[PDB]
């Protein structure tokens, strides 16, 4: 009775490639040839504000919720045949623009010899990102059979999400109108608060020591939904990120070490841990994803991303999708089942100095993050 | 400035943990305070509560 989102770690055969304009291919071909990771969830609507209204994550797991990448949503437009909806009437929203149509193109692949009406946008913002479908009318929601959400992180990573209408994951999304507060002076704010539940056997650690561990990640999205204001045609809709922090405490972080522990030298630290997430994986890709920042207003964000392939050719070796991670180095231990991770760092040491580098490693069922803390600069 | 808006307030937690802040955007009816921790994540908290203040004029001394 697994009826929560799901995930699969891909071993995509060209890791250079990317999302390629215009779209050329159908949705299953897009993330066959581009996806590192698949996210399979529901594609659920809402009737608000006039219309059925979508809300979906352009990141479903957020890695580095600040990071920004270049999202794109593909989504499959087909009204049966008692449903008179024009392609004009639907409407599409992220980080970037207010309501408007999205770009509709048929794709045909002789291959197999499908053909697909999709319809696209492009997006830009960080992993916090939300992209809301709109359709009018009591049954605009049967047009749309399947929406894509590529997201090709700082890392160079794609990280996909598909969500089909009447997928067997009806619990893995669950979005439900609540009281907006007038926290926002958007007009005629409506409140959603969408709950993402993954069965995932997720921990979390900082350094060596365990902070939180479950069978399932949720994540709660209050979003605010509305209009700017206007001086005296069209109903161009915009969002508003809900930040409720009266929710949790910092308990977690109270017994870290200050500086997590680590191997010291002069142009690097290194970490290492136990981990059976390779051997848990039965054969298995399994998606690494570090990134770090040295600074606090801003600093440059290091990031990288590997497909570890768990058995076959060249065994339990990282496999790069970026061009070359130079600020982390990964290396697995079968022998021993430890994992060593190297950061480049600054030769000086200094007060003031303070870093976080933040591991995150992650099969189709089970997922460790790891959070060090350095006195150092990294690179 | 980060587009964001704050539906509820934090507890106060120690000062080693904040690491920058900023006011929220003009589109929040409320002003509000958002933490930057050394975690990097978010925190809202209420700027008219002294903790707030101390932490924010502390930031800036650095
Ligand atoms: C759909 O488009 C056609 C023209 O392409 C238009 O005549 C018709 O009124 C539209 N139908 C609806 C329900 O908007
Ligand atoms: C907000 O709700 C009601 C609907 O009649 C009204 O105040 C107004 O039409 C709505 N806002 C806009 C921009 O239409």
């Amino acid at each position: 009775s697994s009826r929560l989102l799901t995930q699969d770690i891909l071993f995509r055969k060209d890791r250079q490639a990317t999302i390629s304009l215009p779209i050329k291919l159908p949705v299953e071909d897009i993330i066959t040839q581009t996806c590192d990771k698949i996210t399979y969830g529901p594609l659920k609507f809402l009737d608000l504000l006039e219309k059925e209204t979508a809300v979906l994550p352009l990141s479903t797991d957020i890695t580095c919720p600040a990071c920004l990448g270049r999202a794109v949503l593909v989504g499959k437009w087909e009204c049966p045949a008692h449903v008179a909806v024009n392609e004009s009437d639907l409407t599409v929203f992220g980080p970037n623009k207010e309501e408007h149509v999205p770009q509709f193109v048929t794709v045909q692949q002789p291959s197999d010899g499908k053909m697909q009406r999709l319809f696209f946008a492009k997006f830009l913002g960080t992993e916090e990102s939300l992209a809301v479908l709109r359709v009018p009318g009591p049954d605009g929601h049967l047009c749309i059979q399947e929406a894509l959400i590529h997201f090709k992180e700082l890392s160079g990573a794609g990280v996909c999400s598909l969500w089909k209408a009447n997928d067997s994951r009806e619990e893995g999304l669950e979005m439900k109108q609540v009281d907006c507060l007038e926290t926002t002076v958007l007009e005629n704010q409506t409140c959603i608060a969408t709950t993402l539940s993954k069965k995932i056997y997720h921990r979390l650690y900082c350094g060596e020591r365990l902070m939180t561990g479950g069978q399932v990640s949720t994540r709660v999205l209050l979003t605010a939904l509305g209009f700017y204001k206007r001086q005296p045609v069209p109903k161009g809709m915009v969002y508003v990120h809900l930040i409720d922090s009266g929710s949790e405490d910092y308990m977690e972080y109270s017994e870290c070490e200050e500086v997590t522990p680590g191997r010291y030298e002069d142009k690097q630290i290194s970490y290492t841990f136990y981990t059976d997430l390779f051997q848990t994986a039965d054969g298995e890709p399994v998606l690494a994803s570090v990134w770090g920042t040295s600074g606090l207003k801003d600093s440059a964000y290091e990031s990288c991303a590997f497909v570890i392939p768990t058995d076959g050719e060249e065994d339990l070796v990282p496999r790069r999708i970026m061009s070359k991670c130079y600020p982390f180095r990964l290396t697995y231990h079968p022998s021993t089942m430890t994992v060593r991770l190297d950061v480049r760092v600054e030769k000086h040491h200094g007060a003031t100095d303070q870093g976080f580098v933040f591991l995150k490693m992650e099969s189709g069922t089970y997922s460790e993050g790891r959070e060090y803390y350095l006195d150092r600069v990294l690179w | 400035t980060p587009t964001a808006c704050c539906f509820s307030y934090s507890r106060k937690i120690p000062r080693q943990f904040i690491v920058a802040y900023f006011e929220t955007s003009s589109l929040c009816s409320q002003p509000g305070v958002i933490f930057l921790t050394k975690r990097n994540r978010q925190i809202c908290a209420d700027s008219k509560e002294t903790w707030v203040q101390e932490y924010i004029t502390d930031l800036e001394l650095n």
